[PDB]
C-alpha cells in the first residue's frame, strides 16, 4: 500500500510541480496544461504536460486501490467475517488462508481471484447472472481501452483517408471532415475505458462473490 | 566580457549541472527599466535589477524561453553567449544584431531547396550514395 | 546412456565448430 | 472498354461456384 | 442437415427443455409458446434450435428472410442518410446542417426512403451512384 | 566520439546511453550500415547465412546430444504410450529436496525435464533405436556445423567472395534449388526410409555396418530397371503390423494405402516413401524449366515483359503487365524477403494444419501434450513469419520500390486503388466484428436468461459439406466420396482410387483428429479467425501501402520504415510510420493466433476426454470459454506450487506468472511515453552529481529515457514474451496435469 | 560424467556473462 | 544534428522563425514570394527537432521540413 501510494505521489507531485517548466521543456507553461508532447526532438517529448501525469496518475492509483480493496476483502473474508457456532468457535468464509497464501502473487491468483470467481463465472441461469455478464463486459471494455493507449493518432488517420475516400467514391463524404481523436483524447479515451472495464471487471467480481458466502 | 549582476533569488536546483563546467554554458544578459520578478526558465520567481543582469543557464533555449518572457516585459535588448570551458565567450543570438524573425541584408539563404517539396526524389534514387532525397 | 568417453569426444568435436564460428564472427565484423 | 475478359474470367469462377453447389444441394452426383 | 440434427418435435434433449420452459414476458405461456414455434426448426443433440443459411427454402425463415428484411431497413437508413447529406450540401451552411439537422430536408427524404432499391437503380444506371476517380482525393503514390 | 557501432559514425557519436540500444537495433540492418555497397550487402549476406545454417545444425545436435546423454530414449522405445519423454537433466543449485523430488520423474535418477517436441517419437519412426544412434547423429551435426561455419569464412575471402552477377543468377538458383534442395533431398529422404526407416519397423536392425549387403525388397532393384514397379506395393503391412517388429510385417516399399497405420494411428511408412519419391521426381522435373547456361528453359524476365498470346497482343502474363516485375524481385532483397516470409510462413501453418489431423509420427496422436505444443508452436511461427513478410513488404516499398521501373506494372495498379483495397479490408473487418462478437454477445446473454434454446446457433454446412465430399458419412449428405454411386468415389474409368479405402477408414473412424466433426461452435470461432485474419491484414496492407506517403504525411518515404512521428502538428501523427503498423499488427496476429490455438486446445481437450458435448454446447458463448476453458483449465497449473508443497508443475505455475509479470511489464512502455520518463531521469542525474560519496563515480554514456520507437520495440518485446511463456505454461501444465 | 552439470552451469550461469559483459562493456566504451 | 530545409513553397510569414525555441532559423532576402523573404536554417546544430516550425508553417503541403538525424547533446535537449 505505502509503495502504490508513493508511486502515484511521485507521479502526480512530479505532474504539478514540473507543470510550468522542466530541464527538457522550459516554457512548458507556455504549451498549456492539457498539450500531447512538444514533438519528437530532445529524444522525444511525450506526456510532458501536467495533464499526462494525471493520465498516468490515474493508472496507478487504479492499482494502488485494486489492491486496497483486494487486501480488505480477503482478509475480512479469511480472518474476521464468517458463522459462529452455540460454543462460539468462528468458522471463518475462507477459513484463515490468508496467512499462508497472501505472502505469494500464486496464493493471490489461485486462493483469491482463481477461488473468489467461482460465483460470478457459474451464475449464468440465476439471479446473478447480470455480475456474470457485466464481469466479461468489463473485462471486453477493459481490452478495449488497450486499442487507445497503445496505438497513436497518425495510424488512425491514415485509415480514415481510406475509408473517406470509399464516402467520396459513393457521394457520402461529410461536410464535417472525420478526424482521428486528438493525442491527448486518444489517451484520455484510453484511460476511461481501461478505469472503466477494470473498475467495473472487480464490481461484478465482488457482489457475484460476497452475494452467494456473504 | 560579460557585465551584469546575477538577479535576486536565482537559487534552484534547476541550475546549472556538471556540463557547465566539462562541455558548454550559456549566458544571458538584458537591461531592465526597473527592478521587477519573473519566473527562471527552470522554477523559481527572481528578481530583476534595474540596469544589466546576467543569469547563467544550462541550455540555449532556456535563454530563448526567457528572452520570450523579457519581451512580455516590453524588453528586447537580451543577449545570449554560449561559453566554453577554456572561457570561450561567443555572442550566439541574436546572431547579426537583428532578431531572425525580422529580415536582414547579407544574410544568405541556408539549406534551401528550390523545389517543392513532392519534388524529392525517391530513396531507391539514392540508394547506396552518400546524398539523401532532402539534399 | 552413451559411456563418459563418449561425452568427452562430442565437448572435442564441439571445439571444431566453436573455433569455426569465432573466425566466421571475426570475419564478417571486418 | 466493355471489361468482356474480366468478366469472362469472373463468370468462370462464378460457374464453379454453382457447379460446386449444384453437388452440395444434390442435383448432381 | 448434418452433425446430429433432427426435428425439434422429435428430439427428447428439446421436450425435455420444454417441460421446464422459462418465461421470457408477463404472459406466463411464453415459456411453452416459444418451445412450439422452436419445434419446426432443426435442434442438436443438446436440443437447441440450429439455423441453416444456405438459402434452402424450406429454411428461409432462418437466414433468408431475415436477410432481406434486414437489407431492406438498412438500405433505407443508408438511402435517407445519403440523400440528406447530398441535400445539405447545395446549402451554404452544410457543416451547421450535419450537427443540426434541417427536419424540414431530412424528414421528406426520411419518409420517401422505402422506395430506395428504385432509387438505386436508377442512380447506379445513370452514373450519379459515384464519382470519377480522377474527381475524388488521393494520397501521392 | 567512440568506436561503437563501428557500422554507424552516426550512432558513434551520441554520447548517450541511445548509443548503446540503437547499436542492437540496426547491427543486422546491412543496408543501413556505413559505406555498405550492394556487393558487399550479398557477400555479408550470403556468409551470415552459412552461419544461421550452423546454429540450425548446432541446435538440433543440442536435441540429439542431450536426448542420447540424459534423456529415456530406449526405454521409451519398448513403451510409447505410457513412459514420458526425458527433454534433459535439471542441474539447479536453487532447488530445494522437495522441488528435486517432484521432478524427479519418467523414470529418472535425478530432476528431469519431460519433453514436449515429439522429437523421441519423430526419431523413433525415422528408424532410430539406441541411444548411440542418436549420440552419432549429433556428433555428424557438429561436424556439419562446422563445415557450413567454414564455407561461410571461406566465401569472405577475396578470391571466393562471389560476384553480384552470381547472387542475381535467378534463374540458375531456380533450377538448382528446385531439382537439388528440394527434389534430391527428398528423394536422399526416401531413400533413407525405404533403406532404414521401413526395415527398422519390421524389427529389422538396417545402419550403416550392414545397409549396402542388406537389399530394401527381395527382388533388388530389377523390377524398377525392367518396368514391373508394382512388385514393390506387394505385399503390404498388414493391419495387424506391431510397429518395429516382424508380427504383421510386410516387404512392399511403396505401397499407397492411404489412412493411418491402425496400432501407431500414424501416416504409413509406405505411403511417405512413395510420397517423397513421387515428390522426388515432380521436383527435378520442375527444375528443368528454366535457362542456365544450355540455350534450353524458360527466361523469366522475357516471360514477365512478353506482350504476345501467340500472334494476339496481350498486355503480359494473364492480360496481366508484369513488366519490370522480374527486376523488381530480383533486385531489392526486402521484396525477396517479405515474399519469402509470405510462402514460409504460409507453409508453417499448413504444416500445423496437417500435422495434427494427419499425424506421420507412431504413437504422437496419443502423446496430447506433445500435440498440442507442436500446433502451437507452428501457429506462432507462422504468425511472426506472416507479420515479417509484411513487414519487409513495407521496407521494400519505403526502400527499394523504384516506381519509375515498375511503370504501369501490376505493382502500379495496386498503388494506383490502394484506397479501394485499404476501404474493402475496413468493411471485411468491420463486418465480420460486429456480427461474430454480436451473435456470441446475443448467445452469452440468452444462456445468461437461462434461455439457451434463443441462441444463434449457425450450422457450418459448408464446411460439414467438404468433410462429406471427403466421405465423412457422419452428416448423410451423400456427395463425392460419401456417395458410393458418385465417379469421384469410383473414378468411374481406372477405377484407381486406390488411396480411398484406407481413407475412408480413416475419416470415418471418430478416434483421430482427421476431419474432426464440427457445429455451431466450430461456426463462430471460425469467422472469429476470419476477423483475426482480415484484420492483421487491414493493418499490415495499409501500413504498406502507405509506408511511402499519405494525406496526412505525403513525403513519409524521405523518413523511412521507422520513426517515432511527424511531431503534434496537422492535429497529431503518433505511430504515422510504416514500421508503426508491424507494431500494431502483431497484437493482432497474437491476438489471432490466440483464438486458433484456444480452439484448436479446447475442441481437443474435449475430444481427449471423450467429452466432445463440453465444447459442442458452450463454444457458442464467450462464458462458456471463459469458465470451461481457462478457469477450469487453470486449477492443477497453479496449485503447481502452494502452502502444502509442489509437484512436477510447479514450474509451469512459476513460468504462468512470468509471463502475466513480463506481459504486465510490456504495458508500461506501450502506455507511459518517453516525455514523462526523460524529466524523470533528470533529476536522478542531478541527484547522482550532488550526492557527496556516489558522485565520485561517474556515467561514460548520459543517462536518456528511451527513444519513443524503441519504447514500442521494447513494449511490444515483454508484451509477446509475455503472451508467448504464459500460454505455453498453461497449454502444456493443463494437458501434461490431465495426461 | 553428470558431474560435467556441476562445471558448466556455474560457467554459463557467471563465467560466461561476466567476461561477455566486461568485454562487451570495455568494448562499447573504447574511444 | 537534425537537418531543415526549406523549400520555395515558402510565403515568407515568419511563423517557423517565430516558434522556433533554439533560434535555429532566419528570414533572409527572396525575390520568389510576395513577402520578399525566405525561411533559412543556418543554426540546425542549435535545432532540438521539436517540429514546432512545422506546426507553425501555414503551406500545404509545408515549406519548412525537419529530418531527425544523428542525435548530440544539443539535440536530445541535455542539461547535462
Ligand atoms: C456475385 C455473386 C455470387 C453468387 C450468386 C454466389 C452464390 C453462391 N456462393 Mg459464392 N462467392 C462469391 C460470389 C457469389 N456467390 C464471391 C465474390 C466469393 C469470394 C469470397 C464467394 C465465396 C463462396 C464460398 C467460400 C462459398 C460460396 C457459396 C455460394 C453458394 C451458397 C449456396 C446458396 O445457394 O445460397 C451460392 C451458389 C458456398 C457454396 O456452398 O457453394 C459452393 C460456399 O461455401 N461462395
Ligand atoms: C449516411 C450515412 C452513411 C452511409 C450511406 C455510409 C456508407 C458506407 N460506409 Mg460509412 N460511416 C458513417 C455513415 C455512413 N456510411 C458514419 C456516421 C461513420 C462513423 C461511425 C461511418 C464510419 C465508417 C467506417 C469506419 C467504414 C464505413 C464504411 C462504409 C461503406 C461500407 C458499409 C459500412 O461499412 O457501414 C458501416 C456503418 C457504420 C460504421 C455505422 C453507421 C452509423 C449510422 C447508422 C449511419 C449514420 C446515419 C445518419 C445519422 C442518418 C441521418 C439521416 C437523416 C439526417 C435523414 C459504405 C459506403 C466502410 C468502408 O469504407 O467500406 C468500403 C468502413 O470501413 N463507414
Ligand atoms: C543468428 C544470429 C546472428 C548472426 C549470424 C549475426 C551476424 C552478425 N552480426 Mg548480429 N545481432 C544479432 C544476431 C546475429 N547477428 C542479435 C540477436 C543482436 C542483438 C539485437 C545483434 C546485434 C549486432 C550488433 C550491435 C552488431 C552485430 C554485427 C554482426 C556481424 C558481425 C558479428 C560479430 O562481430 O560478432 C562477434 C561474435 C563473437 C566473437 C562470438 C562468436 C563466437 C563464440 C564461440 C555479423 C554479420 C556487428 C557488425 O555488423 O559489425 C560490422 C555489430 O556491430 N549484430
Ligand atoms: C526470415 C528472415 C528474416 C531476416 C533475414 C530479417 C532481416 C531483417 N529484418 Mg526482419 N522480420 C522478420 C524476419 C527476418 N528479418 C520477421 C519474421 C518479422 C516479424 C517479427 C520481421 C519484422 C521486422 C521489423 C519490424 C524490422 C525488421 C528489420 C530487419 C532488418 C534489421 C534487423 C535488425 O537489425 O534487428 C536487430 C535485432 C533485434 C532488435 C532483436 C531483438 C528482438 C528479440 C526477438 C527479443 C527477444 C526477447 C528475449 C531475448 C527473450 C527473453 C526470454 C525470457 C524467458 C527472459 C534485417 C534486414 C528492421 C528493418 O529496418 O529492416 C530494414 C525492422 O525495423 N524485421
Ligand atoms: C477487446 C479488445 C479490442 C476490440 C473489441 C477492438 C476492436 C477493433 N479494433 Mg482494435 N486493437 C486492440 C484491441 C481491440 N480492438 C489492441 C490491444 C490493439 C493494439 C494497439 C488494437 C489495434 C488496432 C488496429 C491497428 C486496428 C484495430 C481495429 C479494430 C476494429 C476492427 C473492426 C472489427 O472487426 O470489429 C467491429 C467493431 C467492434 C467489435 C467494436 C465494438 C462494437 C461495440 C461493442 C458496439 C457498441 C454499441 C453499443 C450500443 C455502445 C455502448 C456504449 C455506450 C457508452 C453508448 C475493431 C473496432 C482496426 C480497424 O479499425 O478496422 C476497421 C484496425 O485497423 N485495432
Ligand atoms: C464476409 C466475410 C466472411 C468471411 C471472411 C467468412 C469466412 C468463412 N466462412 Mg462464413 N459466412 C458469411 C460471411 C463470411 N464468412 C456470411 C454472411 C454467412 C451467412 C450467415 C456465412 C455462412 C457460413 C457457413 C454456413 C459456413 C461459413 C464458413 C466460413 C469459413 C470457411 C469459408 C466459407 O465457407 O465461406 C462462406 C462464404 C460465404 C457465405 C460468402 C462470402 C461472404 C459474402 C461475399 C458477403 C455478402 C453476404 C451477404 C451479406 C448475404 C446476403 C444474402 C441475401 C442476398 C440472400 C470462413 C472462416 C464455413 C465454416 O464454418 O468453416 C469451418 C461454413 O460452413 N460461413
Ligand atoms: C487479474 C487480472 C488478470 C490479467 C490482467 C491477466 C492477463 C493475462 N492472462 Mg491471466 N488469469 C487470471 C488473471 C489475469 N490474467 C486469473 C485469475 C486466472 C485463473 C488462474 C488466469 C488464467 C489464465 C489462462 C488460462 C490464460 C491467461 C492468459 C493471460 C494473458 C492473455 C494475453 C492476451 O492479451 O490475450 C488476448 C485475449 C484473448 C485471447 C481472450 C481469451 C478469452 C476469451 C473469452 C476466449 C476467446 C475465444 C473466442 C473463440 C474468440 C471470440 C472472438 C470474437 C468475440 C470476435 C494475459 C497475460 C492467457 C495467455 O496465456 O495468453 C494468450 C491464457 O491462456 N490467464
Ligand atoms: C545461472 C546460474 C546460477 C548458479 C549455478 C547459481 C548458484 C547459486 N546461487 Mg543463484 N542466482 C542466479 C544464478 C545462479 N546461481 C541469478 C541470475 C540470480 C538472480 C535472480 C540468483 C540469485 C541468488 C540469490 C539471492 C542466492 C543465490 C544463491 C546461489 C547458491 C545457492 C547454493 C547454496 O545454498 O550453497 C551455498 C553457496 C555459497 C554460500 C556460495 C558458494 C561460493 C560462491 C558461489 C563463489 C565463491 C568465490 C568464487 C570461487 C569466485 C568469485 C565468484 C564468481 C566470479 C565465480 C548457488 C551457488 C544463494 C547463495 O548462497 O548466495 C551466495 C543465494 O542467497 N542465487
Ligand atoms: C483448397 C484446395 C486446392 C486449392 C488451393 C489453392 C488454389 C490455394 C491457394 C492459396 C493461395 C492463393 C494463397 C495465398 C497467400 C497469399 C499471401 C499470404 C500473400 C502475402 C503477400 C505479402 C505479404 C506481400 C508483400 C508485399 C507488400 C505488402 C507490398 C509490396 C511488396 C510485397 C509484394 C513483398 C486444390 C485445388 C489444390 C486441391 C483441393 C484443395
Ligand atoms: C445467396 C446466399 C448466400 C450467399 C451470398 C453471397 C455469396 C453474396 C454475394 C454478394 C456480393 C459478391 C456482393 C458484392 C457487391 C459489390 C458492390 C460493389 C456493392 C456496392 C454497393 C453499393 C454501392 C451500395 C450503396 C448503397 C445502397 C444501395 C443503399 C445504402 C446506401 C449505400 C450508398 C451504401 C448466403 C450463403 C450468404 C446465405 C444464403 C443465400
Ligand atoms: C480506435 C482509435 C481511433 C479511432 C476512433 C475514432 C475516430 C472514434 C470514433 C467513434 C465514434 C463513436 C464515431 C461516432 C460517429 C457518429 C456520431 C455516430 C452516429 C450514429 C449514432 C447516432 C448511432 C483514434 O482516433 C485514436 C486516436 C488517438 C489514439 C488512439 C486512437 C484509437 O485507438
Amino acid at each position: 500500500h505505502a509503495f502504490t501510494i508513493h508511486v502515484t505521489v511521485l507521479i502526480l507531485l512530479k505532474g504539478v510541480l514540473f507543470a510550468r517548466s522542466s530541464r527538457l521543456i522550459p516554457d512548458k507553461a507556455n504549451l498549456g496544461f492539457r498539450f500531447p508532447c512538444d514533438g519528437p526532438g530532445r529524444g522525444g517529448t511525450c506526456q510532458v504536460s501536467g495533464w499526462d501525469h494525471v493520465f498516468l496518475g490515474l493508472f496507478w492509483m487504479y492499482n494502488s486501490l485494486s489492491i486496497v480493496i483486494f487486501h480488505f476483502s480477503w482478509k475480512m473474508q479469511s480472518d474476521v467475517w464468517g458463522t459462529v457456532d452455540a460454543a462460539g468457535n468462528v468458522s471463518h468464509i475462507t477459513g484463515g488462508n490468508f496467512a499462508q497464501s497472501a505472502i505469494t502473487i500464486n496464493g493471490w491468483l489461485r486462493d483469491f481471484l482463481w477461488a473468489q470467481a467461482s460465483q460470478v463465472i457459474n451464475s449464468y441461469g440465476s439471479a446473478l447472472s447480470a455480475y456474470g455478464l457485466m464481469f466479461l463486459g468489463a473485462h471486453f471494455v477493459w481490452a478495449f481501452s488497450l486499442m487507445f493507449l497503445f496505438s497513436g493518432r497518425g495510424y488512425w488517420q491514415e485509415l480514415i483517408e481510406s475509408i473517406v475516400w470509399a464516402h467520396n467514391k459513393l457521394k457520402v463524404a461529410p461536410a464535417i471532415q472525420p478526424r482521428a481523436l486528438s493525442i491527448t483524447q486518444g489517451r484520455a479515451v484510453g484511460v476511461a475505458h481501461y478505469l472503466l472495464g477494470g473498475i467495473a471487471t472487480t464490481w461484478a467480481f465482488f457482489h457475484a462473490h460476497i452475494l452467494s458466502v456473504g | 566580457t560579460l557585465s551584469g549582476k546575477t538577479p535576486l533569488f536565482a537559487g534552484s536546483t534547476g541550475g546549472l549541472l556538471t556540463k557547465a563546467v566539462e562541455e558548454e554554458k550559456y549566458a544571458i544578459t538584458w537591461t531592465s527599466p526597473k527592478a521587477q520578478v519573473f519566473e527562471l526558465p527552470t522554477g523559481g520567481a527572481a528578481t530583476m535589477h534595474e540596469g544589466e543582469n546576467l543569469l547563467y543557464i544550462a541550455r540555449k533555449e532556456y535563454g530563448i524561453a526567457l528572452g520570450g518572457q523579457l519581451r512580455k516585459f516590453k524588453i528586447t535588448n537580451y543577449k545570449i553567449y554560449r561559453i566554453l570551458p577554456s572561457g570561450e565567450t561567443t555572442f550566439i543570438h541574436p546572431a547579426d544584431g537583428v532578431f531572425p524573425e525580422k529580415v536582414n541584408a547579407g544574410r544568405e539563404k541556408v539549406r534551401f531547396n528550390a523545389r517543392s517539396i513532392g519534388e524529392n526524389p525517391n530513396p531507391s534514387q539514392v540508394k547506396f550514395s552518400g546524398k539523401a532525397t532532402y539534399d | 546412456s552413451i559411456s563418459d568417453t563418449q561425452v568427452y569426444i562430442a565437448l572435442v568435436v564441439a571445439l571444431i565448430p566453436g573455433l569455426l564460428a569465432w573466425r566466421l564472427a571475426t570475419e564478417l565484423y571486418k | 472498354p466493355p471489361y468482356t475478359f474480366r468478366t469472362g474470367w469472373a463468370l468462370l469462377l462464378l460457374a464453379v461456384n454453382f457447379l460446386v453447389a449444384a453437388y452440395y444441394f444434390h442435383i448432381i452426383q | 442437415l448434418g452433425a446430429d440434427l433432427t426435428p425439434c418435435a422429435e428430439n427428447p434433449a428439446f421436450q425435455a427443455l420444454a417441460k421446464n420452459a422459462r418465461n421470457t414476458t408477463a404472459d406466463p405461456q411464453s415459456g411453452q409458446k416459444r418451445f412450439e414455434r422452436y419445434s419446426q426448426a432443426l435442434c442438436g443433440p443438446e436440443g437447441y434450435p440450429h439455423l441453416i443459411v444456405d438459402g434452402r427454402l424450406d429454411r428461409a425463415g432462418d437466414f433468408l428472410i431475415p436477410s432481406i428484411l434486414f437489407l431492406y431497413i438498412a438500405g433505407w437508413i443508408g438511402w435517407v442518410g445519403r440523400a440528406y447529406l447530398q441535400a445539405i450540401k447545395k446549402d451554404s451552411d452544410t457543416e451547421q446542417k450535419e450537427i443540426q439537422l434541417d427536419l424540414g430536408i431530412a424528414l421528406p427524404i426520411i419518409a420517401t426512403g422505402f422506395a430506395w432499391p428504385a432509387a438505386a437503380v436508377k442512380e447506379l444506371l445513370s452514373g450519379e451512384l459515384t464519382a470519377k476517380d480522377s474527381e475524388i482525393t488521393v494520397s501521392p503514390r | 566520439a567512440t568506436k561503437f557501432p563501428k557500422f554507424s559514425q552516426d550512432l558513434a557519436q551520441d554520447p548517450t546511453t541511445r548509443r548503446i540500444w540503437y547499436a542492437m537495433a540496426m547491427g543486422n540492418d546491412f543496408e543501413s550500415h556505413d559505406g555498405m555497397t550492394e556487393e558487399n550487402l550479398y557477400q555479408k549476406i550470403f556468409a551470415t547465412h552459412f552461419g544461421h545454417l550452423a546454429i540450425i545444425f548446432l541446435w538440433a545436435s543440442s536435441l540429439l546430444f542431450h536426448v542420447a546423454w540424459q534423456g529415456n530414449f530406449e526405454q521409451w522405445i519398448k513403451d510409447p504410450l505410457h513412459v514420458r519423454p526425458i527433454a534433459h537433466a535439471i542441474w539447479d543449485p536453487h532447488f530445494g529436496k522437495p522441488a528435486i523430488e517432484a521432478f524427479t520423474q519418467a523414470g529418472a535418477n535425478g530432476p528431469v525435464n519431460i519433453a514436449y517436441s515429439g522429437v523421441y517419437h519423430w526419431w523413433y519412426t525415422i528408424g532410430m533405436r539406441t541411444n548411440t544412434e542418436l549420440y552419432t547423429g549429433s556428433v555428424f551435426l557438429l561436424l556439419f556445423a562446422s563445415l557450413f561455419l567454414f564455407a561461410g569464412w571461406l566465401h569472405l575471402q577475396p578470391k571466393f567472395r562471389p560476384s553480384l552477377a552470381w547472387f542475381k543468377s535467378a534463374e540458375s538458383r531456380l533450377n538448382h534449388h528446385l531439382a537439388g534442395l528440394f527434389g534430391v533431398s527428398s528423394l536422399a529422404w526416401a531413400g533413407h526410409l525405404i533403406h532404414v526407416a521401413i526395415p527398422e519397423s519390421r524389427g529389422q536392425h538396417v545402419g550403416w555396418d550392414n545397409f549396402l549387403s542388406t537389399a530394401p525388397h527381395p527382388a533388388g532393384l530389377q523390377p524398377f530397371f525392367t518396368g514391373n514397379w508394382g512388385v514393390y506395393a506387394q505385399n503390404p503391412d498388414t493391419a495387424g503390423h506391431i510397429f518395429s517388429t516382424s508380427q504383421g510385417a510386410g516387404t512392399a516399399i511403396l505401397t499407397f494405402l492411404g489412412g493411418f497405420h491402425p496400432q501407431t494411428e500414424s501416416l504409413w511408412l509406405t505411403d511417405m516413401a512413395h510420397h517423397h519419391l513421387a515428390i522426388a521426381v515432380l521436383f527435378i522435373v520442375a527444375g528443368h524449366m528454366y535457362r542456365t547456361n544450355f540455350g534450353i528453359g524458360h527466361s523469366i524476365k522475357e516471360m514477365m515483359n512478353a506482350k504476345t498470346f501467340f500472334g494476339k497482343p496481350v498486355e503480359g502474363p494473364f492480360n496481366m503487365p508484369h513488366q519490370g516485375i522480374y527486376d523488381t524481385y530480383n533486385n531489392s532483397l526486402h521484396f525477396q524477403l517479405g515474399w519469402h516470409l509470405a510462402c514460409l510462413g504460409v507453409v508453417t501453418s499448413w504444416v500445423a494444419q496437417h500435422m495434427y489431423s494427419l499425424p506421420s509420427y507412431a504413437f504422437i496422436a496419443k502423446d496430447y501434450t506433445t500435440q498440442a505444443a507442436l500446433y502451437t508452436h507452428h501457429q506462432y511461427i507462422a504468425i511472426f513469419l506472416m507479420v515479417g513478410a509484411f513487414a519487409h513488404g513495407a521496407i521494400f516499398l519505403v526502400r527499394d520500390y523504384d516506381p519509375e521501373q515498375n511503370k504501369g506494372n501490376v505493382l502500379e495498379r495496386v498503388l494506383q486503388h490502394k484506397e479501394a483495397i485499404i476501404s474493402h479490408l475496413s468493411w471485411v473487418s468491420l463486418f465480420l466484428g460486429f456480427h461474430t462478437l454480436g451473435l456470441y454477445v446475443h448467445n452469452d446473454v440468452v444462456v445468461a436468461f437461462g434461455t439457451p434454446e434463443k441462441q444463434i446457433l449457425i450450422e457450418p454446412v459448408f464446411a460439414q459439406f467438404i468433410q462429406a465430399a471427403h466421405g465423412k458419412v457422419l452428416y448423410g449428405l451423400d456427395t463425392l466420396l460419401s456417395n458410393p454411386d458418385s465417379v469421384a468415389y469410383t473414378a468411374y474409368p481406372n477405377y484407381a482410387n486406390v488411396w480411398l479405402p484406407g481413407w475412408l477408414d480413416a475419416i470415418n473412424s471418430g478416434t483421430n483428429s482427421l476431419f474432426l466433426t464440427i457445429g455451431p461452435g466450430d461456426f463462430l470461432v471460425h469467422h472469429a479467425i476470419a476477423l483475426g485474419l482480415h484484420t492483421t491484414t487491414l493493418i499490415l496492407v495499409k501500413g504498406a501501402l502507405d509506408a511511402r506517403g499519405s494525406k496526412l504525411m505525403p513525403d513519409k518515404k524521405d523518413f523511412g520504415y521507422a520513426f517515432p512521428c511527424d511531431g503534434p502538428g496537422r492535429g497529431g501523427t503518433c505511430d504515422i510510420s510504416a514500421w508503426d503498423s508491424f507494431y500494431l499488427s502483431l497484437f493482432w496476429a497474437l491476438n489471432t493466433v490466440g483464438w486458433v490455438t484456444f480452439y484448436w486446445h479446447w475442441k481437443h481437450l474435449g475430444i481427449w476426454q471423450g467429452n466432445v458435448a463440453q465444447f459442442n454446447e458452450n463454444s457458442t458463448y464467450l462464458m462458456g470459454w471463459f469458465r470451461d476453458y481457462l478457469w477450469a483449465n487453470s486449477a492443477q497449473l497453479i496449485n503447481g506450487y502452494n502452502p502444502y508443497g509442489v509437484n512436477n508443475l510447479s514450474v509451469w505455475a512459476w513460468m504462468f506468472l512470468f509471463g502475466h509479470l513480463v506481459w504486465a511489464t510490456g504495458f508500461m512502455f506501450l502506455i507511459s511515453w518517453r516525455g514523462y520518463w526523460q524529466e524523470l531521469i533528470e533529476t536522478l542525474v542531478w541527484a547522482h552529481e550532488r550526492t557527496p560519496i556516489a558522485n565520485l563515480v561517474r556515467w561514460k554514456d548520459k543517462p536518456v529515457a528511451l527513444s519513443i520507437v524503441q519504447a514500442r520495440v521494447v513494449g511490444l518485446a515483454h508484451f509477446t514474451v509475455g503472451y508467448v511463456l504464459t500460454y505455453a505454461a498453461f497449454l502444456i501444465a493443463s494437458t501434461a496435469g490431465k495426461f | 560424467a553428470s558431474f560435467l552439470s556441476s562445471i558448466f552451469v556455474p560457467v554459463i550461469g557467471w563465467v560466461v556473462p561476466i567476461a561477455t559483459f566486461s568485454f562487451l562493456f570495455l568494448y562499447i566504451e573504447r574511444e | 544534428s537534425h537537418t531543415v530545409k526549406i523549400y520555395d513553397t515558402c510565403i515568407g510569414c515568419t511563423q517557423c522563425v517565430r516558434a522556433c525555441p533554439t533560434d535555429v532559423l532566419e528570414m533572409v532576402p527572396w525575390d520568389g514570394c510576395k513577402a520578399a523573404q525566405v525561411a533559412s536554417s543556418p543554426r540546425t546544430e542549435d535545432c532540438v527537432g521539436c517540429k514546432r516550425c512545422e506546426t507553425a508553417c501555414p503551406t500545404d503541403f509545408l515549406s519548412i521540413r525537419v529530418y531527425l538525424g544523428a542525435e548530440t547533446t544539443r539535440s536530445m535537449g541535455l542539461a547535462y
